[PDB]
């Protein structure tokens, strides 16, 4: 009867580049789900194969959650089924995802006077991700001369979060619910 | 935004709705679905994704409603299964771009109106209504809807009021009022028509004191 | 769900003026808030979304304002195409729940119903129906009570009534009851009476044939 | 001939109102007075006659009343079609005076001209011609002023249209050698020049 | 019972003018007929008054020199000839219906619209500008009146002012649309001139 | 002096089938005291301007609505049975209520109309005949009296109350 860890997901001081997103396994722990779809501190919580007010009487195997930054306009693309450089290039969910995407505005927290470079994003690759797939290539981007290491260019790319962004050039903080043996979370 | 035209099925029956999204990219764009009852309210249909897209149903509609779309028509049609009672409502499809945004164009193009179980289709029966005086024409006992109620073939638009039609015992009932000057009549005569498209019914009633 | 209550249900406003609709979720959703206008006769139109921001081919006269689980949606110097509906939406979760809805009219003075008798026609008797029109034309504002009368006996039973939608050009409502009864009855009484209640009469004025 | 002198030039009344128009003669002319209504762009029609007697039609709405040299035509609880104009002619003697005449308006609360200026088409300057339009869209009331600039310097013809009867509100608009530019306007609503 | 009149004339100064109204619906017999002249400038002046009757005329000492006012009982008609027809009373002539003493002038007729000023194709022009932007057609130098301005195939109606017009007339209209309908979709200016049809597309200037 | 005054301020008008004329001659007139007393309804004038002309005067009595039938080219019982005037006309023609003088309660029938007569009067003419109109009556009322009286009571519609008319022929 120890509790999940949910602070040390959502409440941590430092959030990860989502070419680089972070996955917190949670396990052996009793879950109240209601304390984050009623606090009212999101923008987004969309549900899917579950309501958020009939999740909390199920019990599953293991919750794994996967934790980034975007920018505002890129909050769209953290859904099945979509597409563009963070869902073909960074972080991409399955067709059959059945767990919750949460997300909520960060300006107080990632963003500062003369920008806050810390968070990146993979612009260009050679493929689309694979469902739950993490790309943490450093190779030059070849766009017919090789580039031998240095039409090459850098993969990632960083945010240029100022506080005087526009809400869609706002920093977003993204959490990524997946919802998976004897059962050991519950509510 | 062009949608299907509005039909009048009986109960027991499927209806199928389609909605031609015109002017941009409908590959990328989800396509909500809503329904606005005559209680002032608008409920969620529900939504789809197109381009490799999964489903999201409201759960009211979860049972009632199939959602399907076509890239290559760039179309999205949405089904309704069974006879939806004799809750008879207007049916819309939107468009969503995403999270942090809203449904930005809408079409009106069709309505969805379920007749009753027991139908007939009738002709009005229409009776003139004698005591600036108030003249009436009293279309009685109609199906289906609508009847069109003119005076002297459009002549009369002025203070004309044509109430809407109400649906008792499966059969409509309307009622029209002009009011045209006490000198005007008995001298002029007034002449109310009448047309009912669906039994192809033509008919023009005089008031007489 | 998510619940949204926005206020007030309707407001009769005048050309030129300023108004704001109230829009109340039943939980802080953070600008996460849409907002939706239908014009009579014509299809609906996204104006806001994300709380703030506003849409393209949308005029400046619109703009949104509000946070937590309290919006508004404003517009300044009143133009003639604003007399609509606006309903505010949510896309914070599933399912997207929409508000209930608020209707702008124009602000108007009262009047008087021009209440007619109108006994019921021959034909509609040949044909063996007896039905007596009572025509309410060209008052305001919507509130407004009808009741029937056969020789001072209230009959709730055998009314049916039809309201108009829109004041339109003249600016005013109109409204229709039909106290429709059978012949068998109807050859048995003598008095006929509309009782109409509005706000401009205390005692209401009724119209009677014998 | 006898003069007749009606009040007011104008005025502007709200709808479901109840107004008087005045009609003053030189002398007494015992009640043979009467009064016609011209809607906007159509014909006329006799109200009135004989100061207090009604013509065909003629609601309810419409009463006379007066005597001597002063009359006066009343209208209660306007309805739509009232918004038109009246005159008061008078028969005692010849030759019919007919009076000046009297404008119904409607009420509205202010407006803001959305003015937008036009530099001239190429094709306008192929024939020679040069012409630069400047059009003040949707203000309430009449009375505005514009003025012209060229490059600094204030230097046309100005057409009006009605009430636009949907919003209730004006319009106005205002017209090579030479333009091988400033549209300075003036309103009520503004105490400085709104310009484009 | 509401009266007809006489058509439109186009008339050069100096030139004589008949102008009929014909009485159906009453008795034309026992009608005085009254013409009424009224123009921009003193509008709403009195021309005279007649009897049907037998013809006899006492028109005001107003004029009175410009005007002769013969009526035909056969064809139950009125008829008033301008004669002088100087440039500037250029106006709208009505005939009223006066039925007698303690009586007033009930039914009018519609109206005739008399030009007395010295074929021109139009000139028509775009006008582009440099959330709702206003564009613009200029119809410059024609004669005469009238030209039909319409958008599109009539689609365009709301949001259009069209404005009334050195013995040329000069015209324009606005239309205001959003941002989004224009450029991004055609605008067509179509302006017809009873023998000219004239379609022009709004182009910016750039 | 003209003698106007015992015109005008007459205390009875005549009935209008049997029209009183007073000729006014060798006397200097003020037109003005006329167009200026405002006491008048209707007050035309044919072929001179009153406000320049600074005589045979007519005076009876009729009811409002036939007011209009007295005036050159007119039809109606008045104008064809009991006071025709020519179309070459030039004089002026005067009219005001009396319903103050002419009406009482009961009705005032001392002003009589002609209603029947074979055929219409010729300009300026009288007639005072009172014979049986057929319509033989051998001087018995298909037999009707030629002349009906006026039934002018103060509580009269004002087309059914007195007017008194004076016309001035030069």
């Amino acid at each position: 009867t120890n509790l999940c860890p949910f602070g040390e997901v959502f409440n941590a001081t430092r959030f990860a580049s989502v070419y680089a997103w972070n996955r917190k396994r949670i396990s052996n722990c009793v879950a109240d789900y209601s304390v984050l779809y009623n606090s009212a501190s999101f923008s987004t919580f969309k549900c899917y194969g579950v309501s958020p007010t009939k999740l909390n009487d199920l019990c599953f195997t293991n919750v794994y959650a996967d934790s980034f930054v975007i920018r505002g306009d890129e909050v769209r693309q953290i859904a099945p089924g979509q597409t563009g450089k963070i869902a073909d290039y960074n972080y991409k969910l399955p067709d059959d995802f059945t767990g919750c995407v949460i997300a909520w505005n960060s300006n107080n927290l990632d963003s500062k006077v003369g920008g806050n470079y810390n968070y990146l994003y993979r612009l260009f690759r050679k493929s689309n991700l694979k469902p739950f797939e993490r790309d943490i290539s450093t190779e030059i981007y070849q766009a017919s001369t090789p580039c031998n290491g240095v039409n090459c260019y850098f993969p990632l790319q960083s945010y240029g979060f100022q506080p005087t962004n526009g809400v869609g050039y706002q920093p977003y903080r993204v959490v990524v619910l997946s919802f998976e043996a004897p059962a050991t979370v519950c509510g | 935004l062009q949608q299907s035209g509005p039909e009048l099925v009986k109960p027991g029956a499927s209806v199928k709705i389609s909605c031609k999204a015109s002017g941009y990219s409908f590959t990328d764009y989800y396509m909500n679905w809503v329904k606005q009852s005559p209680e002032k309210s608008l409920e969620w249909i529900g939504e789809i994704n197109p381009n490799t897209g999964g489903t999201t149903y409201n759960q009211k509609f979860k049972a009632k409603a199939t959602l399907t779309v076509d890239k290559s028509s760039s179309t999205a049609y949405m089904q309704l299964k069974s006879l939806t009672s004799e809750d008879s409502a207007v049916y819309y499809c939107a468009r969503y771009y995403g999270n942090l945004y809203a449904m930005d164009y809408w079409g009106q193009g069709t309505s969805v109106t379920v007749s009753s179980g027991a139908a007939k289709t009738t002709p009005p029966s229409v009776y003139p209504l004698a005591p600036m005086v108030t003249l009436g024409c009293l279309v009685k006992g109609y199906f289906p809807e609508p009847v069109t109620v003119t005076w002297n073939s459009g002549s009369l638009s002025s203070g004309v009021h044509t109430f809407p039609a109400v649906l008792q015992s499966d059969l409509y009932t309307l009622s029209s009022s002009v009011t045209v000057p006490s000198s005007t009549w008995p001298s002029e005569t007034v002449t109310c028509n009448v047309a009912h498209p669906a039994s192809s019914t033509k008919v023009d009633k005089k008031i007489v004191p | 769900d998510i619940l949204m209550t926005q206020s007030p249900s309707s407001m009769s406003v005048s050309l030129g003026d300023t108004v704001s609709i109230t829009c109340h979720a039943s939980q802080g959703i953070s600008s996460n808030i849409g907002w939706l206008q239908q014009k009579p006769g014509k299809s609906f139109k996204g104006l806001i979304y994300h709380g703030t921001n506003l849409e393209d081919g949308v005029p400046s006269r619109f703009s949104g304002s509000g946070s937590g689980a309290d919006y508004s949606l404003t517009i300044s110097s009143l133009e003639s195409e604003d007399f609509a509906d606006y309903y505010c939406v949510q896309y914070v979760q599933f399912p997207y729940t929409l508000g209930g809805g608020t209707k702008l009219e124009i602000k108007r003075a009262d009047g008087a119903p021009t209440v007619s008798i109108f006994p019921p026609s021959s034909e509609q008797l040949t044909s063996g129906g007896a039905s007596v029109v009572c025509f309410l034309n060209n008052f305001y504002p919507k509130d407004i009570n009808v009741k029937w009368k056969i020789d001072g006996s209230e009959r709730q039973n055998g009314v049916l009534n039809s309201w108009t939608d829109q004041d339109s050009k003249d600016s005013t409502y109109s409204m229709s009851s039909t106290l429709t009864l059978t012949k068998d009855e109807y050859e048995r009484h003598n008095s006929y009476t509309c009782e109409a209640t509005h706000k401009t009469s205390t005692s209401p004025i009724v119209k009677s044939f014998n």
